[PDB]
Protein backbone atom coordinates (compact mmCIF):
# COMPACT_ATOMS: atom_id res chain seq x y z
CA UNK A 1 0.00 0.00 0.00
CA UNK A 2 0.84 3.78 0.27
CA UNK A 3 3.68 4.04 2.59
CA UNK A 4 4.23 7.61 4.40
CA UNK A 5 6.82 7.20 6.67
CA UNK A 6 10.36 4.95 5.52
CA UNK A 7 11.63 2.48 7.50
CA UNK A 8 14.96 -0.11 7.96
CA UNK A 9 16.54 -3.29 7.27
CA UNK A 10 18.58 -3.88 10.17
CA UNK A 11 22.01 -6.04 9.43
CA UNK A 12 25.12 -7.49 11.34
CA UNK A 13 27.73 -9.29 10.50
CA UNK A 14 29.06 -12.35 13.15
CA UNK A 15 30.61 -15.27 13.02
CA UNK A 16 29.45 -18.99 12.39
CA UNK A 17 31.82 -20.33 14.50
CA UNK A 18 29.70 -18.28 17.05
CA UNK A 19 26.47 -19.66 15.81
CA UNK A 20 23.50 -21.88 17.60
CA UNK A 21 21.74 -23.37 15.19
CA UNK A 22 19.21 -25.13 17.83
CA UNK A 23 17.15 -21.83 17.95
CA UNK A 24 18.55 -19.60 14.94
CA UNK A 25 20.35 -17.49 17.13
CA UNK A 26 23.93 -15.73 16.45
CA UNK A 27 25.63 -16.42 19.82
CA UNK A 28 28.53 -13.63 19.49
CA UNK A 29 31.06 -12.00 17.56
CA UNK A 30 31.48 -7.97 17.97
CA UNK A 31 32.35 -7.02 14.70
CA UNK A 32 30.40 -4.93 12.81
CA UNK A 33 26.52 -3.49 12.46
CA UNK A 34 24.56 -1.53 10.10
CA UNK A 35 21.29 -0.79 8.43
CA UNK A 36 19.57 0.22 5.23
CA UNK A 37 16.92 3.14 4.48
CA UNK A 38 13.80 2.08 2.61
CA UNK A 39 12.03 4.69 1.04
CA UNK A 40 8.99 4.18 -1.19
CA UNK A 41 7.78 8.13 -0.89
CA UNK A 42 6.88 10.32 1.67
CA UNK A 43 2.82 10.17 0.48
CA UNK A 44 0.46 12.67 1.48
CA UNK A 45 -2.11 10.03 1.79
CA UNK A 46 -2.69 7.38 -0.68
CA UNK A 47 -1.73 7.70 -4.38
CA UNK A 48 2.01 7.28 -4.27
CA UNK A 49 3.56 3.17 -4.00
CA UNK A 50 6.31 1.50 -4.73
CA UNK A 51 4.81 -2.41 -4.81
CA UNK A 52 8.77 -3.93 -5.14
CA UNK A 53 11.84 -2.32 -3.69
CA UNK A 54 14.82 -4.34 -4.16
CA UNK A 55 17.57 -3.79 -1.38
CA UNK A 56 21.34 -4.66 -1.57
CA UNK A 57 21.35 -4.32 2.23
CA UNK A 58 24.82 -2.52 3.45
CA UNK A 59 27.27 -3.38 6.01
CA UNK A 60 31.11 -1.46 5.21
CA UNK A 61 33.17 0.31 7.37
CA UNK A 62 35.14 -3.13 9.09
CA UNK A 63 38.33 -2.70 8.21
CA UNK A 64 40.29 -3.79 11.35
CA UNK A 65 38.30 -6.53 12.61
CA UNK A 66 38.63 -10.38 10.91
CA UNK A 67 36.47 -11.50 8.60
CA UNK A 68 36.47 -15.66 8.08
CA UNK A 69 32.41 -17.66 7.25
CA UNK A 70 29.77 -15.65 8.51
CA UNK A 71 25.64 -15.81 9.61
CA UNK A 72 24.07 -12.68 9.46
CA UNK A 73 20.37 -11.61 10.82
CA UNK A 74 17.93 -9.80 9.18
CA UNK A 75 14.81 -8.22 9.70
CA UNK A 76 12.14 -5.80 7.87
CA UNK A 77 12.28 -3.17 11.06
CA UNK A 78 9.30 -0.32 10.63
CA UNK A 79 10.62 3.02 12.13
CA UNK A 80 10.51 2.76 15.85
CA UNK A 81 7.54 1.27 16.39
CA UNK A 82 5.97 2.59 13.24
CA UNK A 83 2.72 1.39 11.51
CA UNK A 84 1.85 -2.67 11.16
CA UNK A 85 3.76 -4.93 9.00
CA UNK A 86 3.79 -8.48 8.13
CA UNK A 87 1.99 -11.03 6.89
CA UNK A 88 5.87 -12.66 7.25
CA UNK A 89 8.02 -13.25 7.49
CA UNK A 90 10.11 -10.13 8.27
CA UNK A 91 12.98 -12.01 9.96
CA UNK A 92 15.57 -13.39 7.81
CA UNK A 93 18.57 -15.35 9.06
CA UNK A 94 21.25 -16.37 6.41
CA UNK A 95 22.78 -19.38 7.46
CA UNK A 96 25.82 -19.29 4.81
CA UNK A 97 27.23 -16.11 4.28
CA UNK A 98 30.66 -15.32 3.61
CA UNK A 99 32.14 -11.76 4.87
CA UNK A 100 34.53 -9.63 2.86
CA UNK A 101 35.79 -6.57 4.14
CA UNK B 1 7.86 2.14 27.08
CA UNK B 2 9.41 3.36 24.17
CA UNK B 3 9.54 0.98 21.41
CA UNK B 4 13.15 0.93 19.77
CA UNK B 5 13.21 -0.52 16.18
CA UNK B 6 10.47 -3.01 16.87
CA UNK B 7 11.09 -4.58 19.98
CA UNK B 8 9.98 -3.01 22.78
CA UNK B 9 12.63 -2.05 25.32
CA UNK B 10 12.01 -2.24 28.82
CA UNK B 11 15.28 -2.62 30.00
CA UNK B 12 18.04 -1.56 29.31
CA UNK B 13 16.37 1.85 28.29
CA UNK B 14 19.56 4.64 27.61
CA UNK B 15 20.15 6.65 30.82
CA UNK B 16 20.23 4.53 33.80
CA UNK B 17 22.20 4.50 37.35
CA UNK B 18 23.29 1.97 39.12
CA UNK B 19 25.23 1.34 42.41
CA UNK B 20 27.13 -0.92 44.54
CA UNK B 21 25.11 -4.57 44.24
CA UNK B 22 22.52 -3.75 42.00
CA UNK B 23 21.13 -5.53 39.28
CA UNK B 24 21.17 -5.12 35.35
CA UNK B 25 17.79 -6.56 34.02
CA UNK B 26 16.74 -7.62 30.70
CA UNK B 27 12.89 -7.47 29.28
CA UNK B 28 12.13 -6.79 25.88
CA UNK B 29 9.96 -7.44 23.34
CA UNK B 30 11.32 -10.00 21.03
CA UNK B 31 10.62 -11.77 18.36
CA UNK B 32 10.53 -15.70 19.46
CA UNK B 33 13.22 -18.08 19.85
CA UNK B 34 15.44 -15.00 19.92
CA UNK B 35 18.68 -14.78 21.82
CA UNK B 36 20.50 -11.50 23.07
CA UNK B 37 24.42 -11.95 23.14
CA UNK B 38 24.65 -8.88 25.89
CA UNK B 39 28.00 -6.78 26.46
CA UNK B 40 28.72 -4.33 28.70
CA UNK B 41 31.19 -2.20 26.91
CA UNK B 42 33.33 -0.76 29.41
CA UNK B 43 34.61 3.23 29.68
CA UNK B 44 38.29 1.32 28.29
CA UNK B 45 36.14 -0.01 25.51
CA UNK B 46 35.96 -4.05 26.23
CA UNK B 47 33.45 -6.32 27.26
CA UNK B 48 34.06 -7.34 30.66
CA UNK B 49 30.99 -8.73 30.35
CA UNK B 50 29.60 -11.26 27.52
CA UNK B 51 26.58 -13.44 28.35
CA UNK B 52 24.15 -14.81 26.06
CA UNK B 53 20.67 -14.62 27.64
CA UNK B 54 17.31 -16.70 26.11
CA UNK B 55 14.12 -15.09 25.62
CA UNK B 56 10.53 -17.30 25.80
CA UNK B 57 8.04 -18.64 23.39
CA UNK B 58 5.74 -16.18 23.67
CA UNK B 59 7.48 -12.48 22.77
CA UNK B 60 8.66 -11.94 26.50
CA UNK B 61 11.59 -11.95 29.35
CA UNK B 62 12.74 -11.08 32.81
CA UNK B 63 16.19 -11.94 33.20
CA UNK B 64 18.96 -11.17 35.66
CA UNK B 65 22.09 -10.16 33.62
CA UNK B 66 24.65 -8.73 36.07
CA UNK B 67 25.44 -7.90 39.29
CA UNK B 68 27.09 -5.08 39.25
CA UNK B 69 29.29 -4.05 41.82
CA UNK B 70 29.35 -7.47 43.58
CA UNK B 71 32.08 -8.27 40.83
CA UNK B 72 35.87 -7.20 39.34
CA UNK B 73 35.54 -4.64 37.19
CA UNK B 74 32.71 -2.93 38.08
CA UNK B 75 33.81 -2.39 42.05
CA UNK B 76 34.86 1.12 40.55
CA UNK B 77 33.47 4.17 38.94
CA UNK B 78 32.83 4.93 35.67
CA UNK B 79 30.55 4.66 32.34
CA UNK B 80 29.57 1.53 30.63
CA UNK B 81 27.52 1.04 27.31
CA UNK B 82 25.58 -1.68 27.43
CA UNK B 83 25.29 -2.78 24.14
CA UNK B 84 22.07 -5.08 23.23
CA UNK B 85 23.70 -6.67 20.70
CA UNK B 86 20.07 -8.68 20.57
CA UNK B 87 21.30 -11.72 18.50
CA UNK B 88 17.89 -13.10 17.86
CA UNK B 89 15.73 -13.52 15.27
CA UNK B 90 15.89 -9.79 14.86
CA UNK B 91 19.41 -7.83 14.87
CA UNK B 92 18.90 -4.81 17.16
CA UNK B 93 21.87 -3.27 17.95
CA UNK B 94 21.12 -0.70 20.85
CA UNK B 95 23.85 1.51 22.61
CA UNK B 96 22.41 1.62 26.16
CA UNK B 97 24.50 3.84 28.05
CA UNK B 98 24.62 3.57 31.69
CA UNK B 99 26.36 4.77 34.77
CA UNK B 100 27.79 3.73 38.35
CA UNK B 101 29.34 5.06 40.87
CA UNK B 102 30.27 2.71 44.34
CA UNK B 103 28.34 3.62 47.69
CA UNK B 104 29.52 6.22 49.56
CA UNK B 105 28.91 7.11 53.32
CA UNK B 106 29.09 10.72 55.32
CA UNK B 107 30.41 9.93 59.36
CA UNK B 108 30.51 12.79 61.40
CA UNK B 109 32.34 14.02 64.35
CA UNK B 110 31.01 17.72 66.77
CA UNK B 111 32.50 19.35 69.25
CA UNK B 112 30.56 21.68 71.77
CA UNK B 113 31.15 24.01 74.62
CA UNK B 114 28.10 24.30 77.19
CA UNK B 115 28.79 27.99 77.28
CA UNK B 116 26.86 27.81 74.09
CA UNK B 117 29.13 27.98 71.17
CA UNK B 118 30.43 25.32 69.19
CA UNK B 119 33.69 24.62 69.59
CA UNK B 120 36.43 25.29 66.72
CA UNK B 121 40.02 25.01 65.26
CA UNK B 122 40.08 21.21 65.34
CA UNK B 123 42.22 18.60 63.22
CA UNK B 124 39.78 16.00 62.92
CA UNK B 125 41.34 12.43 61.60
CA UNK B 126 38.70 10.42 60.30
CA UNK B 127 40.51 6.65 60.14
CA UNK B 128 39.68 3.49 57.99
CA UNK B 129 39.37 1.55 60.74
CA UNK B 130 37.56 -1.17 59.03
CA UNK B 131 41.06 -2.67 57.74
CA UNK B 132 41.92 -3.58 61.36
CA UNK B 133 43.88 -0.73 60.93
CA UNK B 134 44.01 3.14 61.22
CA UNK B 135 44.18 3.86 57.19
CA UNK B 136 43.77 7.50 57.03
CA UNK B 137 41.68 8.44 53.77
CA UNK B 138 40.53 11.99 54.87
CA UNK B 139 41.39 14.62 57.46
CA UNK B 140 39.49 17.64 57.54
CA UNK B 141 39.99 21.56 59.33
CA UNK B 142 36.38 21.59 61.17
CA UNK B 143 34.02 23.89 59.61
CA UNK B 144 31.74 26.51 60.99
CA UNK B 145 28.55 24.71 60.34
CA UNK B 146 29.11 22.32 62.87
CA UNK B 147 29.60 19.20 60.65
CA UNK B 148 32.60 17.42 60.06
CA UNK B 149 31.55 15.71 57.22
CA UNK B 150 34.19 13.35 55.16
CA UNK B 151 33.08 11.36 52.00
CA UNK B 152 34.48 7.59 52.17
CA UNK B 153 34.03 4.29 49.91
CA UNK B 154 31.46 1.96 51.62
CA UNK B 155 29.46 -1.30 50.40
CA UNK B 156 27.07 -2.98 51.81
CA UNK B 157 27.06 -5.79 54.51
CA UNK B 158 29.83 -4.43 56.61
CA UNK B 159 30.41 -3.13 60.13
CA UNK B 160 32.86 -0.16 58.58
CA UNK B 161 34.44 1.24 61.62
CA UNK B 162 35.53 4.30 62.01
CA UNK B 163 37.99 6.15 64.72
CA UNK B 164 37.58 9.95 64.72
CA UNK B 165 40.11 11.91 66.81
CA UNK B 166 39.96 15.66 67.38
CA UNK B 167 43.26 17.35 68.05
CA UNK B 168 42.43 20.88 68.80
CA UNK B 169 44.73 23.93 70.10
CA UNK B 170 42.60 25.08 73.10
CA UNK B 171 40.85 22.22 74.64
CA UNK B 172 41.69 18.84 75.54
CA UNK B 173 42.01 16.01 72.80
CA UNK B 174 39.86 13.49 72.66
CA UNK B 175 39.46 10.60 70.63
CA UNK B 176 35.91 8.97 70.00
CA UNK B 177 34.86 5.79 67.78
CA UNK B 178 31.87 4.98 65.53
CA UNK B 179 30.65 2.04 62.83
CA UNK B 180 28.57 2.68 60.10
CA UNK B 181 27.11 -0.64 59.22
CA UNK B 182 25.74 -0.48 55.57
CA UNK B 183 24.73 3.38 55.02
CA UNK B 184 24.31 5.45 58.24
CA UNK B 185 25.27 8.71 59.30
CA UNK B 186 27.80 8.28 62.47
CA UNK B 187 27.55 11.07 64.46
CA UNK B 188 28.46 11.70 68.13
CA UNK C 1 27.88 1.19 -16.99
CA UNK C 2 28.45 2.80 -20.85
CA UNK C 3 24.71 4.00 -19.47
CA UNK C 4 25.59 6.85 -17.31
CA UNK C 5 26.16 10.03 -15.74
CA UNK C 6 23.82 10.80 -13.34
CA UNK C 7 22.90 14.61 -11.66
CA UNK C 8 22.94 13.96 -7.86
CA UNK C 9 21.51 16.57 -6.00
CA UNK C 10 22.09 16.11 -1.99
CA UNK C 11 19.37 17.97 0.19
CA UNK C 12 17.45 17.95 3.30
CA UNK C 13 14.36 15.82 4.90
CA UNK C 14 12.47 19.20 4.55
CA UNK C 15 13.50 19.82 1.36
CA UNK C 16 11.52 17.99 -1.65
CA UNK C 17 13.38 15.13 -3.65
CA UNK C 18 11.65 14.94 -6.76
CA UNK C 19 13.03 18.37 -7.66
CA UNK C 20 16.41 19.54 -8.23
CA UNK C 21 17.90 22.04 -6.12
CA UNK C 22 17.11 25.89 -7.19
CA UNK C 23 20.83 26.61 -5.65
CA UNK C 24 23.62 24.76 -6.59
CA UNK C 25 27.44 25.54 -5.69
CA UNK C 26 29.62 23.36 -8.11
CA UNK C 27 31.10 21.48 -5.38
CA UNK C 28 29.24 21.50 -2.04
CA UNK C 29 25.97 23.11 -0.21
CA UNK C 30 25.73 24.52 3.42
CA UNK C 31 22.64 23.80 5.02
CA UNK C 32 23.25 26.43 8.06
CA UNK C 33 19.84 25.01 9.68
CA UNK C 34 19.99 22.52 12.83
CA UNK C 35 18.78 18.79 13.24
CA UNK C 36 19.14 17.31 16.35
CA UNK C 37 19.99 13.78 16.24
CA UNK C 38 18.43 11.34 18.82
CA UNK C 39 21.07 9.38 21.26
CA UNK C 40 21.43 5.94 19.73
CA UNK C 41 20.43 7.20 16.03
CA UNK C 42 24.06 6.76 13.95
CA UNK C 43 22.34 8.64 11.32
CA UNK C 44 21.63 12.22 9.20
CA UNK C 45 18.02 11.65 7.42
CA UNK C 46 18.88 13.21 4.13
CA UNK C 47 17.51 12.58 0.39
CA UNK C 48 19.71 11.43 -2.60
CA UNK C 49 17.46 13.44 -5.52
CA UNK C 50 18.47 11.41 -8.66
CA UNK C 51 15.93 11.21 -11.37
CA UNK D 1 -28.44 -21.53 20.37
CA UNK D 2 -27.27 -18.30 18.49
CA UNK D 3 -24.12 -20.24 16.30
CA UNK D 4 -25.94 -20.59 12.85
CA UNK D 5 -27.70 -24.65 12.48
CA UNK D 6 -25.77 -27.51 10.86
CA UNK D 7 -28.58 -28.32 8.97
CA UNK D 8 -29.63 -32.36 7.87
CA UNK D 9 -31.94 -31.66 5.61
CA UNK D 10 -33.83 -35.06 5.36
CA UNK D 11 -31.83 -38.60 5.94
CA UNK D 12 -29.31 -39.06 3.04
CA UNK D 13 -28.23 -35.44 3.75
CA UNK D 14 -24.54 -34.13 5.08
CA UNK D 15 -23.68 -31.06 4.72
CA UNK D 16 -22.90 -29.29 8.32
CA UNK D 17 -21.82 -25.68 7.95
CA UNK D 18 -21.89 -22.87 10.52
CA UNK D 19 -21.63 -19.14 10.30
CA UNK D 20 -20.45 -16.04 12.08
CA UNK D 21 -20.77 -12.44 11.65
CA UNK D 22 -18.35 -9.51 12.89
CA UNK D 23 -18.03 -5.81 13.27
CA UNK D 24 -15.55 -3.67 14.54
CA UNK D 25 -16.93 -1.00 17.10
CA UNK D 26 -13.69 1.53 18.07
CA UNK D 27 -11.06 1.06 20.70
CA UNK D 28 -8.59 2.89 20.98
CA UNK D 29 -5.80 2.46 23.79
CA UNK D 30 -2.20 4.96 23.46
CA UNK D 31 0.64 2.49 23.30
CA UNK D 32 3.31 5.44 23.57
CA UNK D 33 6.89 5.93 22.50
CA UNK D 34 8.90 9.43 23.24
CA UNK D 35 10.75 11.99 20.32
CA UNK D 36 13.81 12.25 21.53
CA UNK D 37 14.79 8.40 22.24
CA UNK D 38 13.81 7.54 18.46
CA UNK D 39 12.95 10.56 16.81
CA UNK D 40 9.46 9.90 16.55
CA UNK D 41 6.55 9.99 19.18
CA UNK D 42 4.07 7.41 18.68
CA UNK D 43 0.26 7.20 19.36
CA UNK D 44 -0.57 3.68 17.98
CA UNK D 45 -4.63 2.86 19.24
CA UNK D 46 -4.79 -0.36 18.84
CA UNK D 47 -6.62 -2.33 16.64
CA UNK D 48 -10.43 -1.44 16.96
CA UNK D 49 -12.54 -4.17 19.39
CA UNK D 50 -14.36 -6.82 17.64
CA UNK D 51 -17.80 -7.41 17.99
CA UNK D 52 -20.64 -9.90 16.91
CA UNK D 53 -23.65 -8.77 15.19
CA UNK D 54 -27.20 -10.54 15.32
CA UNK D 55 -29.82 -8.51 13.26
CA UNK D 56 -27.98 -5.42 13.79
CA UNK D 57 -26.69 -5.50 17.56
CA UNK D 58 -23.36 -5.48 18.41
CA UNK D 59 -21.72 -6.28 21.34
CA UNK D 60 -17.85 -5.61 21.97
CA UNK D 61 -15.98 -8.92 21.74
CA UNK D 62 -12.48 -7.32 22.53
CA UNK D 63 -9.33 -5.91 20.84
CA UNK D 64 -9.41 -7.77 17.13
CA UNK D 65 -5.76 -7.10 15.58
CA UNK D 66 -4.48 -10.76 17.28
CA UNK D 67 -7.47 -12.63 15.74
CA UNK D 68 -6.86 -10.84 12.38
CA UNK D 69 -4.13 -10.79 9.95
CA UNK D 70 -2.38 -8.45 9.46
CA UNK D 71 -1.01 -7.54 12.87
CA UNK D 72 2.42 -6.70 14.35
CA UNK D 73 3.15 -8.13 18.40
CA UNK D 74 3.90 -4.25 19.80
CA UNK D 75 4.17 -4.64 23.79
CA UNK D 76 3.40 -8.50 23.16
CA UNK D 77 -0.42 -7.26 22.13
CA UNK D 78 -0.55 -7.55 18.40
CA UNK D 79 -2.03 -4.50 16.78
CA UNK D 80 -3.23 -4.76 13.42
CA UNK D 81 -6.26 -2.48 11.37
CA UNK D 82 -8.37 0.08 12.69
CA UNK D 83 -5.64 2.17 14.08
CA UNK D 84 -3.18 5.08 13.91
CA UNK D 85 0.78 5.52 14.32
CA UNK D 86 1.37 9.21 14.06
CA UNK D 87 4.98 10.13 13.34
CA UNK D 88 6.67 12.83 14.60
CA UNK D 89 10.30 13.76 13.12
CA UNK D 90 11.48 16.30 15.59
CA UNK D 91 14.61 17.52 15.07
CA UNK D 92 16.04 21.28 14.43
CA UNK D 93 13.56 22.68 12.07
CA UNK D 94 10.81 22.28 14.55
CA UNK D 95 9.06 19.13 13.51
CA UNK D 96 8.28 17.55 10.43
CA UNK D 97 5.88 14.74 10.74
CA UNK D 98 3.79 12.46 8.37
CA UNK D 99 1.32 10.03 9.62
CA UNK D 100 -0.28 6.73 8.15
CA UNK D 101 -4.17 6.37 9.20
CA UNK D 102 -3.77 2.96 9.95
CA UNK E 1 14.15 9.67 -4.75
CA UNK E 2 16.14 8.48 -2.09
CA UNK E 3 16.22 8.91 1.60
CA UNK E 4 19.46 7.42 3.19
CA UNK E 5 20.08 7.20 6.84
CA UNK E 6 23.74 7.81 6.26
CA UNK E 7 25.21 5.02 8.83
CA UNK E 8 28.10 6.02 11.09
CA UNK E 9 30.09 3.57 13.88
CA UNK E 10 30.56 6.95 16.14
CA UNK E 11 28.10 9.29 16.01
CA UNK E 12 25.65 7.34 18.24
CA UNK E 13 29.24 6.42 20.24
CA UNK E 14 29.85 10.03 20.30
CA UNK E 15 28.95 12.43 23.20
CA UNK E 16 25.84 15.37 22.65
CA UNK E 17 27.56 18.78 21.32
CA UNK E 18 27.37 21.08 18.64
CA UNK E 19 29.28 18.53 15.52
CA UNK E 20 28.98 19.45 11.61
CA UNK E 21 29.29 16.60 9.30
CA UNK E 22 30.48 17.35 5.66
CA UNK E 23 28.54 14.14 3.67
CA UNK E 24 30.46 13.65 0.36
CA UNK E 25 29.45 11.41 -2.80
CA UNK E 26 32.19 9.71 -3.49
CA UNK E 27 31.94 6.63 -6.10
CA UNK E 28 32.86 3.31 -4.24
CA UNK E 29 34.76 2.83 -6.96
CA UNK E 30 33.58 0.91 -10.18
CA UNK E 31 30.30 2.56 -9.66
CA UNK E 32 28.98 5.12 -12.32
CA UNK E 33 29.33 9.19 -12.42
CA UNK E 34 27.23 11.42 -9.59
CA UNK E 35 27.21 15.21 -8.75
CA UNK E 36 25.98 17.50 -11.55
CA UNK E 37 25.99 19.14 -8.67
CA UNK E 38 26.25 19.94 -5.22
CA UNK E 39 28.58 16.77 -4.61
CA UNK E 40 28.48 17.42 -1.07
CA UNK E 41 25.80 18.22 1.89
CA UNK E 42 27.12 20.03 5.06
CA UNK E 43 25.57 20.38 8.00
CA UNK E 44 26.68 23.54 9.59
CA UNK E 45 24.60 23.83 12.51
CA UNK E 46 24.04 20.39 13.38
CA UNK E 47 23.40 19.47 17.07
CA UNK E 48 24.39 15.87 18.47
CA UNK E 49 22.33 14.43 21.21
CA UNK E 50 23.74 11.24 22.59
Amino acid sequence: LPYPQEFQIQAFVYEASQFNVHTGSPTAAPVYFSYSAVRAYPALGIGTSVPNLLVYVQLQGISNLPAGKYVIVLSAVPFAGGPVLSEYPAQLIFTNVTLTQ
Amino acid sequence: AVTINGITFYSPVPNQTYKYGQQLVLSIQSQPNALVTLYVYDPKGNVVYNNVYQTNSSGGLTATIATFGSTPGFTTVGTYTVSLSVQGTTSESASVNVQYVPLTSTITATVVNQEGSPLAGATVQLYNTTSGSNTLVATQTTNSQGVATFTVLSFPGVTQTFKLVASLQGYAASTASVSITGQQNASV
Amino acid sequence: TAENFTPIRLAPFQVPAQVPLPNAPKLKYEYNGSIVITPQQQVLKIYVTSI
Amino acid sequence: NVLPTLTELAAGNGTFTGSLQFTIVPNNTVVQIPSSLTKTSFAVYTNGSLAIVLNGKAYSLGPAGLFLLPFVTYTGSAIGANATAIITVSDGVGTSTTQVPI
